[PDB]
Order: C-alpha cells, then structure tokens, then sequence
RNA sequence: AAGCUCGUAUCAGUUUUAUG
RNA sequence: GGAAUACUGCCAGCUGGGACUGAGGACUGCGACGUAAGUCAAGGAUGCUGGCAUAAUGGUUAUAUGCCGCCCGUCUUGAAACACGGACCAAGGAGUCUAACGUCUAUGCGAGUGUUUGGGUGUAAAACCCAUACGCGUAAUUGAACGUAGGUUGGGGCCUCGCAAGAGGUGCACAAUCGACCGAUCCUGGAUGGAUUUGGUAAGAGCAUAGCUGUUGGGACCCGAAAG
RNA sequence: GAAAUUGUUGAAAGGAAGGGCAUUUGAUCAGACAUGGUGUUUUGUGCCCUCUGCUCCUUGUGGGUAGGGGAUCUCGCAU
C-alpha cells in the first residue's frame, strides 16, 4: 500500500502531513480516503471537468453537500448553468475557477475544506473517469 | 498589569482539566471492576478445582465398584490429544508438510492442543513417523498454559501475564483468565476452537533428561519415540518445557 | 518489559490466579479422601 | 553509559589480501561462484553481514565515552558547548600548530575534551 | 511494478461423509 | 488381620550448592503484606567493600600452542573433474553518446498546449519577452439532449435513526443488466417498416519539460578471424 | 620519491609456505599541565548601596556609559 507521496511539491507534503493526522485522530473514514487518494499519481488522479461536478450536483440535498475533489479541475464549454456550489480542490484551472466564482459558487483548498469539515460531513468526493 | 494568560492556553488548561476530571473517575470505575473481576475469578477457580476433584474421585470410585461388581468399566474415550514435532523441515513429504503446517507444526519441538475427531484422527495417523502425541493431564496442561503460554492479539504473539489481557480478547466467550483458558483447554467445550487459536504454538526446548530411547526415528511401541505415547507424553513434555 | 515466570516468584503466581491463596491455604493437594 | 560491546574488533580483510601483492586490503565480494569465501565455508575468513551491527546508544563513542566531532575553528569548537559530555573536539590534521593552542585555549575554558591535544605542539 | 473492489466466505500438494 | 514399603502421578510444599544474564531509565498498570500509616521478591541491579597517575588497563606485531582451511577467475556438465589465463609490480582498460518509438515517476498548463526556425532586447553564445504560422488533442457508426448530455442492482464515501449491532436516505470512479440518435449485416422494395448485434455521442483529457528504464539503426559493453 | 626487485644490521624460525577461532611469551605503543565541587569566617574591590548625570530606539518585564561618598557584605570576584 502506498504510504509516502512521490510528489515532491513541499504543499502537498504538508497536505499529507494535516490529513494523516486529522485521520488518526478522527477516525472517520473521509479523512483516510482522501489521505489515500493524496498519494495517487498524476495518470491516477485524471481532471474531473466543471461538467462532472454539475451533473453530479444533482443529487439530492447536493445544494448543500460540498463537493470534493482530489485532483484538478477543469473548464467545460459544454454546459452554461453550474449550480452555485462550493467545491474544494488542489488546483483551479482559470477557466474552471472563473466559471464557479461567475455563478455565485466559491473556491476553496484542502485544508480549508478540511477545517471546515474536519468529520467530512455533507462532504461528496468525486473521482475522474480512467477509461 | 497583570499579564493574562494566552486564550489557547487557557483553552488547552480547560480541556485537560475536564479530560481529567473524566479520567479520575474512569480510574477508580476501573479498580472496583477489576475487584469484581478478581472475585469471579476466585468463585470460578475454586468452583473449577471442585468439579475437577469431584470428577477424579467420582471415576476412582466408579472404578473401584466395577471391580468390586465383577463386571467391566469403559472408561470414557480421550478427547483431547496434544502434538509435538519431533522431525525437521528437511525431506519432510509434501502431503505429511501441508499436514503440519495446517497444524500449526512450523518448527521442531513445538505443538499444540488437537481436538480428537473422526476426521482428526486420520490426520494424525497420517504424521505419526514426524510427530510424537497423546493424552495430556491437567497439571502439564497447566503447567504449559503459564510459562510458554501467550496469546494472540488479532495479528502477534502476546505473554499471557495477565487476566485482563486473556479478557480483551478471549472475554467475548466469557473466557476473562488464566485458569478458565486452561479449564476450556482441558475440556473441549463449544468454544474450544477459539481459544486453541488463540494460544499461539507452543515453543519448547529439548527434553532436560534426553528422549531417552537410542533413536528418535521409530514407533514409542518398538523402543522409539514417535507414535503413541499416552501416558508418557505428559513426562515428556514436562522434560522439554 | 520481562516475562516473570509462573510456578516460581509466588507474587507473580497470585496475580494470575487469586486462588492460589486459598491452595497455600491448606496446600489443596494432600487432601485425605 | 551502556558498555561498548565491539561485535568484531578484528579488521576484516580481503581474501588473499597477502597472497597477492596486487590485492588492496579494502574488503570486496567474492563473484565467482566457484569461490569458497563466498560459500563461507569453515575455516575462512569471516565475511561482513548484518549481524555485525552496533548498536544505536553506544554507535560512533569512543572508548572515552565522547563523540568525535571535527573541529576547524573557534566557531565550530563553541558548537560544543551544550554536549561537551557526549561530543569531543577533534583537531583536524590541517590546523597550523598556530590556531592549534588557541583552540586548545578555547577547549579547556569550555570544559571541551580534545581527542588529540598537543598535536604538532612543544612544551 | 502499478489501479478497482473486498477482508471478507477466498482458498488448501490436509482429512472424512453423500452422489459409483 | 493389619501396617507399611516397592512403582506411577500431584503438591499454586519446603530447603541449598553451581553457571550466564543487569537489558529498560522520574510516577502512570496488574498484584501481595498491613484496621490504617506505609512496605514489598509486584511491567529489567540495588548497596557496601578492595587497586589507581613513575597508574589500573588496553592496543600493534614476531614466534609458539589445541583445531580447521585442496590455488585464483572463466567455461564445459546433471557432478567432482580436464581445459582457458595467471613470474611479479606502477600507470592505462571496457552497457558510453546519438535519432525514432513506449511504460513508470515528477513538474507546468489544461481544452488548450510548445518563448528560444526567428524577431525584440541585452551587464552579450549569458539573461528576459512573442506577431504570424505550424505538430498534437479537442468528436464521427452521415451525427449522437428526451433523462446524471442513463432507469435498476451493487459500489469508497456522506447524512438520519442508535451506546453498540445494525436499519433507512443519498451515491464518484468502477462492474452487471437493460436503455436513446444514427449505419452495416440481412430482410424488405431509392425508400419504407425495421432482424438482431453494432460502434460512436456518451460524461472532453490532453500538450510541454526533467529522471530511471525497454526495442530498433548508428562502431554500439571491449578485443579478434578466410576476403574484396 | 611506493611497489615488483636487490645488499647490510637486528629479531625469529627451518623435503615448505600461505589464512581463520582462542591465548602465553618477546618486542613495542597509548594510558587526565584533572588538581575539582559544596556551606561556613576575616579583609580589598566592582557591574554592590546612596546621590547627581549623559546617551540609543521606540514606549518597552529595556540597553549602553559617567562624577562624588563604604565596607550591612556573598549581589559577583580575590584573599
């Protein structure tokens, strides 16, 4: 099981560093998934697109439910209406960040997330398509 | 002025001290618990010692009124038998190694406690050249229970050297000490599987007084020491513990 | 941190077993049938 | 402090070290499969493993019970201030006899030892 | 070596019963 | 008739002698002694004594003593063996570079990406910017929104119920099933209605640079052969 | 100015030598300018008591530096 990050950005460091001990801590199990995923590779942790998050939205109660991301998002073209939400991620594409910043929508990182919701309630983590 | 102290000072002071006045409290609900606990342990060792004195007198005394009746008594079949490996890893058979090592017989000198069954026995038939067997009494039973006894927490192995330690893990059977660990050892009870698991596979030196017979390798019933040995495997494993 | 050994070191052996007070108490093995 | 158990005092040396004048006594490997060293066969010289290991709480003390620590100047011996019991000044072997007394000076006033004092010096 | 799920009912150079 | 003794086994019975071990490093715990104070052999040696600065001890090497050890590397082969080279020493000596095609890892951007063929600039082969084109991808069995640009079942996860076990609600990627347009089988007669599987949209996930690593051609890990 | 190699002095050992485990003997090398610490008793001093000043910031639970008066003095030092 991977245990260290490959990256050698110091940020991310730091992020597995807050999120190992918020999991040994807690105990809720959000906090060691996104821990885990914190170790993926970039070919393991594809860009979940604007339009993912907005089609995903539509769950019930999502209005409230922030939505998570443990990769990059990015811009879609293909759609017009993003629901204003909040979503968190490592990074933001301009596009991506103009688009949920335009729609009322706010942008937050990791640890921000994190100490909002130490215990991930109403949390919803998305993952990218791989095929 | 008077300096104030830091507010996550005064924060950090406020929880360690209602973190404490929990703590003191538990510590205290955990000695009167552990009182009980060390009465129930004292009822049911002594309840146990009873019911193994009343069993002996009982079958020397259904015995003795055979003999005196002229008539035969059966006594009841042996239904716990324990294994020690006496050869090594080297040219052990395939069938005779999975055998063992199902057994739980990784290494020489070492055993542990088998249930005696229908389908136990072939098995056992089946490694008699590599292992020497038989019935175990009470005392070597307790005697192996308290020096190389330990127990398995979940993954390692653990020296049993404390009730509560037996409690944590073996307590969800109603199993919460040493004696009772030896008492559902010696009678193969429901939850005899458990607690055989539990105990992990015995390490044992070499007898202290040799094995005695010239050569190892033959069957107890033609001078050697693998096979059979019923009433002499306590002695034997008395000499290698 | 180390193993005490039952069967020898009695404040050990009590700890273990509490019982064993009461088997000091008249030895519990030369009880006369 | 714990005793300074040396799991192997001997030097170890490479195989035919001395039978051979072309044969550097910096310890190497035996490759040959054929070799016996490599077996390890009875009688042989002893191979480097793991075994051999010190352990952690006496590694690198010497028999003194201080630390080395290589010491260029004033400012690397007043580095020793807070551990002169567990690290000792080493002069190195460049010092000018020169800068060697005033460093010396400086150990004794701190209280540092000195692994080789009076070196290059006369009284 | 790396990704998913599952630590679960997944298996066994082991044995016995039933289908000859 | 009755003692015993002989033998097997038990003692959480008692009592010595011999050898090694002293590991952890302020208290957290399980236990015993005692009405209590306190003590203890109870999760690892405590106290005293004896030798010492022309020290005590330790270290390097020659021989010697009890025991062991066929000469080094390579290849034959299933083995041991033959054999190939080795008089000795100082220096020299060998998977290195390049072009294309890949996996993995890291960085930057991201549906955009690549300044450096060049132009501007310049403390000048240094350093800093980009107007126009260009490679890649961004969509194709003609064209894919009617709907999570998909119903249902599982599914990391989240929420309510609850002290737990567990119940209910909601579900990313992923997997099964069945789904929508639009074309070929293969009918039907240049269509029409569709037989039963068909390959896309499905929902972008890609572009640039750094590192190990694989294949091919260049001398290609190094030395060497009949020839033209 | 090192080896392979060669000659002398000395030690050792003698149809071979070479290496490993443990040790005696012979030769020989290291082996603290460590000379302390504590409480008490005289005396002289200062950064010590008191009076009078200057100077840096900011402003602060400070720093630096002067001129008159003594051994209430162990606040430190030296005896």
């Amino acid at each position: 099981h991977r245990t260290a990050p490959k990256s050698d950005n110091v940020y991310l460091k730091l992020l597995v560093k807050l999120y190992t001990f918020l999991a040994r801590r807690t105990d809720a199990p959000f906090n060691k998934v996104v821990l885990k995923a914190l170790f993926l590779s970039k070919i393991n942790r594809p860009p979940v697109s604007v339009s993912r998050i907005a089609r995903a939205l539509k769950q019930e109660g999502a209005a409230n439910k922030t939505v998570v991301v443990v990769g990059t998002v990015t811009d879609d073209a293909r759609i017009f209406e993003f629901p204003k939400t909040t979503v968190a991620a490592l990074r933001f594409t301009a596009g991506a960040r103009a688009k949920i910043v335009k729609a009322g929508g706010e942008c937050i990182t990791l640890d921000q997330l994190a100490v909002r919701a130490p215990k991930g309630q109403n949390t919803l983590i998305l993952r990218g398509p791989r095929n | 002025e008077k300096i104030l102290t830091p507010e996550s000072q005064l924060k950090k002071s406020k929880a360690q001290q209602k973190t404490a006045e929990q703590v003191a409290a538990e510590r205290a609900a955990r000695k009167a618990a552990n009182k009980e606990k060390r009465a129930i342990i004292l009822e049911r060792n002594a309840a146990y010692q009873k019911e193994y004195e009343t069993a002996e007198r009982n079958i020397i005394q259904a015995k003795r009124d055979a003999k005196a009746a002229g008539s035969y008594y059966v006594e009841a079949q042996h239904k716990l038998v324990f294994v020690v490996r006496i050869k090594g890893i080297n040219k052990i058979p395939p069938k005779p190694r999975k055998v063992l090592q199902l057994l739980r017989l990784t290494r020489i000198n070492s055993g542990t406690f088998v249930k005696v069954t229908k389908a136990t026995l072939e098995l056992l038939k089946l490694i008699e050249p590599y292992v020497a067997y038989g019935y175990p009494s009470y005392s070597t039973i307790r005697q192996l229970v308290y020096k190389r006894g330990f127990g398995k927490i979940n993954k390692q192995r653990v020296p049993l050297s404390d009730n509560a330690i037996i409690e944590a893990n073996l307590g969800k059977y109603g199993i919460l000490s040493i004696d009772d660990l030896i008492h559902e050892i010696i009678t193969v009870g429901p939850h005899f599987k458990q607690a055989n698991n539990f105990l992990w596979p015995f390490k044992l030196s070499n007898p202290s007084g040799g094995w005695g017979v010239p050569r190892k390798f033959k069957h107890f019933i033609q001078g050697g020491s693998f096979g059979n040995r019923e009433e002499f495997i306590n002695k034997l494993v008395k000499s290698m513990n | 941190v180390l193993k005490k050994n039952p069967l020898k070191n009695k404040q050990v052996l009590l700890r273990l077993n509490p019982y064993a007070k009461v088997f000091a108490a008249e030895k519990l093995g030369s009880k006369k049938a | 402090h714990p005793k300074i158990v040396k799991k192997h005092t001997k030097k170890f040396k490479r195989h035919h070290s001395d039978r051979y004048h072309r044969v550097a006594e910096n310890w190497r490997k035996q490759k040959g499969i054929d070799s016996v060293v490599r077996r390890r066969f009875r009688g042989n010289i002893s191979q480097p493993k793991i075994g051999y290991g010190s352990n952690k709480k006496t590694k690198f003390l010497s028999p003194s019970g201080h630390k080395t620590f290589l010491v260029a100047n004033v400012k690397d011996l007043e580095t020793l201030t807070m551990h002169t019991k567990t690290y000792a000044a080493e002069i190195a072997h460049n010092i000018s006899a020169k800068n060697r007394v005033v460093i010396l000076a400086r150990a004794k006033a701190l209280g540092i030892k000195v692994t080789n004092p009076k070196g290059r010096l006369a009284l």
